[PDB]
RNA sequence: GCUUUACUGCAGGCUGUCGCUGAGGACUCUCACUCCGGGAGGAGGACACCGAUAGCCGGGCA
RNA sequence: ACUCGUACGGUCACUGAAUCCUGCCCAGUGCAGGUAUCUGAACACCUCGUACAAGAGGACGAAGGACCUGUCAACGGCGGG
RNA sequence: GCACGGAGGCGAAGAACCAUGGAUUUCCGAAUGAGAAUCUCUAACAAUUGCUUCGCGCAAUGAGGAACCCCGAGAACUGAAACAUCUCAGUAUCGGGAGGAACAGAAAACGCAAUGUGAUGUCGUUAGUAACCGCGAGUGAACGCGAUACAGCCCAAACC
């Protein structure tokens, strides 16, 4: 495909959200990111 | 003594007949060859004009429009229906040619809101009106003690939710007695059912 | 039931357009002033895709390039006239009352000025009968006495392309190539051969109208099918 | 045009209206359709003009008929802004009436009678 | 879902009548209106189109 | 829409290359044409009725039907004695 | 901040926090210079209007809002033990439009018929009454009365 200069920062945003709830959050909290997606098992929106 | 303007009503009371007839058959092929809602300097029943609320001011404005003669247009039905619910050529809209006239003239003029309107007449397969519509955002009208009275919010639009003469009389609201049973105060609030 | 096939046409979608991107001129007559002071050359002959005839490309002298409905015989360099005073030769245009009687015609209009209307298809003509100060008479070309307007144009000879109608299609594929230049749909599935839904003729075990064929003139669209109005039927009688 | 009879020539308009500015300058006069109406029907009306380029015709398509069952007399001039001039307004009339003239009594017999033979 | 001379209706077509619509059981005209023409102008014409209604047909449709 | 199309066209149907052929039937039904007479709605018109109106009747009568004709490569039919 | 970590910082120059007012407020969005799946291309009230200094100079409209409200369009399942009028119902749903509430409203009324009432909503009642209806199934008011709240005016024309 090709994607536009929008599409791409959309793409971008969703790899970063992507990640990790760091660990000082779960210290934190004293105590899991509901919206982790893959490549593969998932379909983004667009 | 008679006004000048008595003699513009009596014309008006046989179109048919004497100079207006022939004003009628001449104007008419001009009116043919205009649009749907074109704007006039001067109301051409002049009478009904100033006494339907007109003024000669900055902020009141008239239309002609013009309208298809006949029922409603309807499209037959393409589910099923019971006998009664299948007619389609003798039925009829609710709202008469002169309201649709009064609401096609307000959208032209977006800003304005409709005071009253007459009729100029019909040949074979159309029928003319005249609106008067008034600018409530003009200081001459703001000021008007006749009229300033349109300013007011809740006349936005008046047109558009049967405030108007022709609205008012098509909603069954002319009779304060007797037949008003289903009408007054509002068509809806009885169900739909005048 | 459903729409029948002839009430899908109508509504002009792309099965049943005509191919009109792909269709080159109206030959319609060229408009002049008067005097007939308008000639042009034949720059060259073309094939007109909508009609399967040739058309003949005309460069006039006030610098006015367009197709022209030629008759047979008009050939390159020739040169042709539009006009009241039009010379009276195969291929020229003028109005009805100039042209002699006795004399074949092609692209006749059917009122003054129009551009032509009547005798346009593959070697057709009509024929100029009467003269009148009145009245043209012309006999088209399904044998029709037409009566018109002495002021209609027509262009003298017969239409190019005569005889085409002569040989077999042989092939479907052949009558396929020309149905694709057209505007309609085809091959033809007949009414018989359909569902009951479908047709006033479907349905049955085996295949047969469960009705008299010659439907009124008055019948309604989707009821209309089969003979129209016929005044009569077979070939006996 | 459907209210005109007769056509006025140029020249007559010209003393009519020169025959109307003095008259306002001297007797008295009436500004309007209404008022120039009105004088017609009370009687106090010598002469009345009536702009042709009026619309709606229906303004003063009954000055014509009312004027001749009262006896006064009427004329047409072409422009209605010049009528409006000549009775000295800042807009427009399209009728105008002399309610007794003044010093001008003479010409306005004569444009009467002019009118009257001019059919 | 489908059929038809099932019941009942509805579109649609034909036809009369009224309005559009004018002047002098057959007629002429032109001015509305319609069509052709780039235009001038030509053709047609109170008809046709359109609104209303009436009779007939009317598994095309419910 | 067909249609930058105009009867050598294109619409609606039936049969289904070539070859040799394609009989009889128009009563019923369908379509179409005609039609002296018969029948045939509404508006207008006339009579009765109503100080008006409802309403009853009359006269006129379009398409349509009756009636006549054409037509089966139109629906279909071509038996018993 | 939610959020109970680590590091670091701010606060007596009175921070945090709260109230009121102000500042900032990317892009798309009615979305309005033109175009576009939130970006791009070369000065912008696009479009429709009113006024007009006739110049976008001054203005209006557009879209949103839980429902409520006003004006239009308007089913069927269902009931009638079938079903067509009728019913379901002017309901569901659709188009347009206003407000904080809408709409109505100062009699060409009523007609307890009177020597009587006196703008309009609404609530209680009048009453499942009158009326409608294959006179079947079903549908169904009003005047009045007791309350709530009360409020009455402005034009057209005549004469100027
Ligand atoms: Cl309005
Ligand atoms: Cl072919
Ligand atoms: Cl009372
Ligand atoms: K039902
Ligand atoms: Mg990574
Ligand atoms: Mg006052
Ligand atoms: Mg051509
Ligand atoms: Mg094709
Ligand atoms: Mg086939
Ligand atoms: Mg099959
Ligand atoms: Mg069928
Ligand atoms: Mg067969
Ligand atoms: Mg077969
Ligand atoms: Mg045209
Ligand atoms: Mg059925
Ligand atoms: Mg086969
Ligand atoms: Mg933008
Ligand atoms: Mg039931
Ligand atoms: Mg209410
Ligand atoms: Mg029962
Ligand atoms: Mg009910
Ligand atoms: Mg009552
Ligand atoms: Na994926
Ligand atoms: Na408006
Ligand atoms: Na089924
Ligand atoms: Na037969
Ligand atoms: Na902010
Ligand atoms: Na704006
Ligand atoms: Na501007
Ligand atoms: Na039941
Ligand atoms: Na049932
Ligand atoms: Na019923
Ligand atoms: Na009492
Ligand atoms: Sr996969
Ligand atoms: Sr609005
Ligand atoms: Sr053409
Ligand atoms: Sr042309
Ligand atoms: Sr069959
Ligand atoms: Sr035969
Ligand atoms: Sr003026
Ligand atoms: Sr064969
Ligand atoms: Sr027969
Ligand atoms: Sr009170």
């Amino acid at each position: 495909g090709k994607k536009s200069k929008a599409t791409k920062k959309r793409l971008a945003k969703l790899d970063n959200q992507n990640s990790r709830v760091p660990a000082w959050v779960m210290l934190k909290t004293d105590r899991r990111n509901h919206k982790r997606r893959h490549w593969r098992r998932n379909d983004t929106d667009e | 003594a008679r006004s000048a303007y008595s003699y513009i009503r009596d014309a008006w009371e046989n179109p048919g007949d004497g100079q207006l007839a022939e004003l009628q058959w001449q104007r008419q092929q001009e009116w043919r060859n205009e649009g749907a809602v074109e704007r006039i300097e001067r109301p051409t029943r002049l009478d009904k004009a100033r006494s339907q609320g007109y003024k000669a001011k900055q902020g009141v404005i008239v239309a002609r429009v013009s309208v298809r003669k006949g029922s409603a247009r309807k499209r037959r039905h393409k589910a099923g229906r019971r006998s009664k619910r299948q007619g389609v050529t003798r039925i009829t809209r609710r709202k008469d040619i002169q309201r649709v006239a009064e609401e096609r003239a307000s959208r032209t003029f977006p800003n304005l809101r409709v005071l009253n309107s007459y009729s100029v007449g019909q040949d074979g397969r159309q029928k003319w009106h005249e609106v008067i519509l008034i600018d409530p955002n003009h200081p001459a009208i703001q000021n008007d003690d006749d009229l300033s009275w349109i300013c007011a919010d809740d006349q936005a639009d008046r047109v558009f939710r049967g405030l108007t003469g022709a609205g008012r009389r098509n909603r069954g609201l002319s009779g304060k007695g007797k037949g008003s049973e289903k009408t007054r105060p509002s068509l809806r609030s009885n169900g739909g059912k005048a | 039931g459903r729409r029948i096939q002839g009430q899908r046409r109508g509504r002009g979608t792309s099965t049943f357009r005509a191919p009109s991107h792909r269709y080159k001129a109206d030959l319609e007559h060229r408009k002049v002033e008067d005097g007939d002071v308008i000639a042009g050359t034949v720059v060259d002959i073309e094939h007109d895709p909508a009609r399967s005839a040739p058309v003949a490309a005309v460069e006039f002298e006030d610098g006015d390039r367009r197709l022209i409905l030629a008759p047979e015989g008009v050939g390159v360099g020739d040169e042709l006239q539009v006009g009241v005073s039009a010379e009276i030769a195969p291929g020229n245009t003028l109005p009805l009352a100039e042209i002699p009687e006795g004399v074949p015609v092609c692209n006749v209009e059917s009122s003054p000025g129009d551009g032509g209307k009547f005798a346009r298809a593959s070697g057709v003509n009509a024929q100029l009968l009467t003269h009148d100060r009145n009245v043209a008479v012309v006999k088209l070309p399904s044998g029709e006495m037409k009566r018109l307007d002495p002021q209609c144009r027509a262009t003298i000879g017969v239409v190019a392309g005569g005889g085409r109608t002569d040989k077999p299609f042989v092939k479907a594929g052949n009558k396929h190539h020309k149905m694709k230049a057209r505007g309609t749909k085809w091959p033809n599935v007949r009414g018989v051969a359909m569902n009951a839904v479908d047709h006033p003729f479907g349905g049955g075990g085996r295949q047969h109208p469960g009705k008299p064929k010659s439907i009124s003139r008055n019948a309604p669209p989707g009821r209309k099918v089969g003979d129209i109005a016929s005044k009569r039927t077979g070939r006996g009688g | 045009p459907v209210y005109v009879d007769f056509d006025v020539p140029a020249d007559l308009e010209d003393d009519a209206l020169e025959a109307l500015e003095v008259a306002r300058d001297t007797g008295a006069v009436k500004k309007g359709t209404n008022e120039t109406t009105k004088s017609i029907e009370r009687g106090s009306a010598e002469l009345v003009f009536v702009a042709e380029d009026v619309q709606p015709e229906e303004i003063v398509m009954h000055i014509p008929e009312l004027a001749d069952e009262k006896g006064v007399p009427f004329i047409f001039v072409e422009q209605q802004d010049d009528l409006g001039h000549a009775a000295g307004l800042e807009v427009g009339s399209a009728a105008a009436a002399v309610t007794d003239a003044g010093e001008a009594d003479a010409d306005v017999e004569d444009i009467a009678d002019k009118v009257e033979e001019l059919r």
